[PDB]
């Protein structure tokens, strides 16, 4: 009996949690950006120390 | 105390002083390290000791002749010194050594000497001197790809591919008469100078100089130089400031005396009225620290340097410190105003009042060289005077609030947390 109830919740539980997933996808990938581009040189110290 | 800036042809600027016992003389070129390029960086460096050598030196001593050199971002200057009866003298080594000859300097034996002996200063440098190393870092990383990232000194890479040949095609294009000042303080006066000059017929070349295409700009960065085998940890840490000719230029400066300077060891510096000092000797977070405001002719630089044996609570000094930035923009009060105006008024005093006629030189000639004049001590403190809280609010509502960041570090910087961390503490989510 509650058929036509359910999947007119079910319209705005799946609107709202799509919006949600692909909002963080944006913000993950904005705060990582730094680490990813990270860059690192090795010069080797001198002996005798 | 009245400076006199004439004209006919050269520049002359004299600040004259009666009580004095010596005088000095010298010229100021208005090219420092940010006009040479990534290849002849270190040749500034490399004229101040040709001039300085050691055949040069013997020449001015029989004279009762001293000699000075100083090479910055934006001049360098060339400052001979004697008795105020011999002033003559020291313009006419000027005129011989320096105008009229240089093959007598740049000689291959001369030369060859010279070039081993810098070598050897910019070595010790980048091994022993840490506070002053992550503080050139700190340029190099804010400005990176623009002229204001190049060090004075130069490096070791640069400096040994530079031959005689590149000092003179440096001095074809920089040590010029509209590139130039020629500076008097002490006890000389203004007209015996110009009279002086006006006997002969000086004039060192003409033209203008080089002009570059890239303009300085901040990028918020980062560069760690991580070394285990060191007893302590040396960090700095920026924003963006204020360049010459701004008019924000004195409230700057007073934001820094706010916070100050600190040393846990000396007793009285403990007991300064600097509310940062309660979060920092709770748990003994630093030994040291200081506040600058650097300005530039076309930037600036606005922050701390500090160094620290607690190297577990590295995170804490951090955090503590940009939380009272903070309170610039939010609940700055009014009795933190009234006793910075009293210290940078002491401290401008100290810094133009000083009994050194050499020290007088390098900030007449730097002045006049980008304002074309030179502003008194008496008009500084009036302007320093008409701050107010609400000035100071603005200020930093523009320049720290929300803002990116530029940090250096070397020795055990273990605790030193990342960039994002850092740059979320530049605000409140209170306010």
């Amino acid at each position: 009996p509650e058929h036509d109830e359910r999947k007119r919740l079910g319209l705005k539980t799946v609107i709202i949690l799509s919006s949600l997933y692909l909002l963080s996808i944006w913000v993950k990938k904005f705060k990582w950006a730094g680490i990813k581009t990270r860059k690192f040189v090795f010069n080797p110290p001198k002996p005798r120390k | 105390a009245e400076v006199t800036q004439l004209s006919n042809g050269i520049v002359v600027a004299t600040e004259h002083n009666p009580s004095a016992h010596t005088a000095s003389v010298g010229v100021v070129f208005g090219s420092g390290a940010a006009n040479e390029n990534p290849y002849n960086n270190g040749v500034s460096n490399l004229w101040k000791n040709i001039f300085l050598s050691k055949e040069n030196s013997a020449v001015a001593a029989k004279e009762g002749l001293a000699l000075s050199s100083n090479i910055s971002r934006d001049f360098q200057s060339y400052i001979v010194s004697s008795l105020p009866g011999s002033t003559d003298k020291s313009l006419d080594f000027l005129n011989q050594s320096f105008i009229q000859q240089k093959a007598n300097l740049l000689s291959s034996s001369n030369f060859e000497a010279t070039k081993k002996s810098v070598l050897k200063q910019v070595q010790d440098f980048e091994e022993n001197d840490h506070p002053n190393r992550v503080l050139e870092h700190l340029h190099s990383t804010a400005f990176q790809n623009t002229p204001l990232s190049l060090p004075t000194r130069g490096t070791l890479e640069s400096l040994e591919n530079l031959v005689v040949a590149d000092l003179e095609s440096f001095a074809n294009n920089h040590f010029l008469n509209s590139n130039a000042v020629v500076v008097g303080t002490g006890n000389i006066k203004h007209e015996d100078l110009v009279n002086s000059i006006e006997s002969k017929n000086l004039s060192l070349q003409t033209g203008t100089k080089p002009v570059l295409k890239k303009k300085a700009a901040f990028l918020g960065s980062e560069v760690r130089l991580r070394d285990d085998t060191l007893p302590k940890a040396w960090i700095s840490l920026a924003v963006e400031g204020e360049p010459v000719n701004s008019p924000n230029y004195f409230v700057a400066k007073l934001a820094a005396q706010i916070f100050g300077s600190y040393n846990a060891f000396e007793p009285a510096s403990r007991l300064q009225g600097i509310k940062l000092l309660d979060n920092i000797q709770e748990y003994q977070l630093c030994d040291n620290f200081n506040h600058f405001s650097l300005s530039y002719k076309d930037s600036g630089l606005w922050g701390f340097s500090t160094a620290t044996r607690n190297v577990t609570m590295i995170d804490d000094l951090i955090h503590f410190t940009l939380k009272q930035w903070n309170r610039l923009t939010i609940s700055v009060t009014d009795t933190e105003v009234e006793r910075a105006k009293s210290l940078l008024k002491l401290q401008l005093g100290q810094l133009y009042e000083s009994g050194n006629p050499v020290n007088d030189a390098n900030l007449l000639g730097a002045e006049v060289l980008i304002k074309g004049s030179k502003l008194s001590l008496g008009e500084a403190f009036k302007k320093i005077d008409a701050i107010t809280v609400k000035d100071v609010k603005a200020w930093a509502g523009k320049r720290l609030w929300d803002q990116d960041i530029a940090i250096a570090g070397t020795g055990q910087i273990e605790g030193l947390l990342d960039y994002m961390r850092i740059r979320s503490d530049m605000s409140m989510m209170r306010w």
